[PDB]
């Protein structure tokens, strides 16, 4: 059985700019457990990203949380970079700071 | 703390 | 109220490229107290909360001595399914496993778990008597016959019953500054339109700890699910959780709605209106 990531792109506190935060992108029932995830700035990717231990939900599907430290401004643009077995290419979310 | 035992399928 | 703990476990095989990677994870309620990575630097059980680290080596040792094991009977275990299911030895392949118990308020028991799945499906499964065995399909079978005799369920049920009940209450107990607090949401409303015909209300629910939450939408105190968009909770990343609810309105009516929340950290349910 095979389940396309959910992913959900935020910062930890509310956004506010120049001010240091992190950058979430959680991404959940997915299968298999195989995934690549990248958080880019401005159309690049970031270096130095974290991520949690791979779990699971009841269902079976995964979940993880990938995470960067960030001083957001009004000029930079954030996003999430996934790809999946499910995924016939990389499928990009970008940051709403709103959502 | 996990189980103690060895369980096998 | 009522606390869980849980234990996660997943194997992956990949041929071609090495034998299989285990991953390990431990929780009670919604909060991460150990983990083990067979891949990883130290080889042992480790700690991911402050006060697992009250326990002592005896603990440390046994609980590593006891993933190693876990690990080890996984491999063996994606060597047996390969076999039910006569499957070749170039794909890749996942065994997940999770196991533990539910206390209520009175932190005394009311249900154990113990079950397993492959390649993202239900396997096997122990009922909630805690003497039986629920199979999913014919190959399964195969290991429901073989534990019946060897009487596994009575062994898991003394653990359940006692063993983990009895480790949750002492995690609750030493945790108690943490893991028994009951941090409430903090709640807002945002608008926003694109149009002039439509805008959208959005609920917000921040901050809040235990993970479990519900957020509802009411039009003239009627539930309201037409129109609406909840988003999965998420986890902000400092131990606490989000979650936020919307609703699209026609201009002029966002005063008919209410976004109403409960949370075990509220002493009474929240009411919100634009």
């Amino acid at each position: 059985i095979q389940r396309t990531p959910k992913i959900q792109v935020y910062s930890r506190h509310p956004a506010e700019n120049g001010k240091s935060n992190f950058l979430n992108c959680y991404v959940s029932g997915f299968h298999p457990s195989d995934i690549e995830v990248d958080l880019l700035k401005n159309g690049e990717r970031i270096e130095k990203v974290e991520h949690s231990d791979l779990s699971f939900s009841k269902d079976w599907s995964f979940y993880l949380l990938y995470y960067t430290e960030f001083t957001p401004t009004e000029k930079d643009e954030y996003a999430c970079r996934v790809n999946h077995v499910t995924l016939s290419q990389p499928k990009i979310v970008k940051w709403d700071r709103d959502m | 703390r996990q189980i103690s035992q060895d369980v096998k399928l | 109220g009522s606390h869980s703990m849980r234990y996660f476990f997943t194997s992956v095989s990949r041929p071609g490229r090495g034998e299989p990677r285990f991953i390990a994870v431990g929780y009670v309620d919604d909060t991460q107290f150990v983990r083990f990575d067979s891949d990883a630097a130290s080889q042992r059980m480790e700690p991911r909360a402050p006060w697992i680290e009250q326990e002592g080596p005896e603990y440390w040792d046994g609980e590593t001595r006891k993933v190693k094991a876990h690990s080890q009977t996984h491999r063996v275990d994606l060597g047996t399914l390969r076999g039910y299911y006569n499957q070749s030895e170039a794909g890749s392949h996942t065994v997940q496993r999770m196991y533990g118990c539910d206390v209520g308020s009175d932190w005394r028991f009311l249900r154990g778990y113990h079950q397993y799945a492959y390649d993202g499906k239900d396997y096997i499964a122990l009922k909630e008597d805690l003497r039986s065995w629920t199979a999913a399909d014919m190959a399964a079978q195969t290991t429901k016959h073989k534990w019946e005799a060897a009487h596994v369920a009575e062994q898991l049920r003394a653990y359940l019953e006692g063993t983990c009940v009895e480790w949750l209450r002492r995690y609750l107990e030493n945790g108690k500054e943490t893991l028994q607090r009951t941090d409430a949401p903090k709640t807002h409303m945002t608008h926003h339109a694109v149009s002039d015909h439509e805008a959208t209300l959005r609920c917000w629910a921040l901050s809040f700890y235990p993970a479990e939450i519900t957020l509802t939408w009411q039009r003239d105190g009627e539930d309201q699910t037409q129109d609406t968009e909840l988003v999965e909770t998420r986890p902000a990343g400092d131990g606490t959780f989000q979650k936020w609810a919307a609703v699209v309105v026609p201009s002029g009516q966002e005063q008919r709605y209410t976004c109403h929340v409960q949370h075990e950290g509220l002493p009474k349910p929240l009411t919100l209106r634009w």
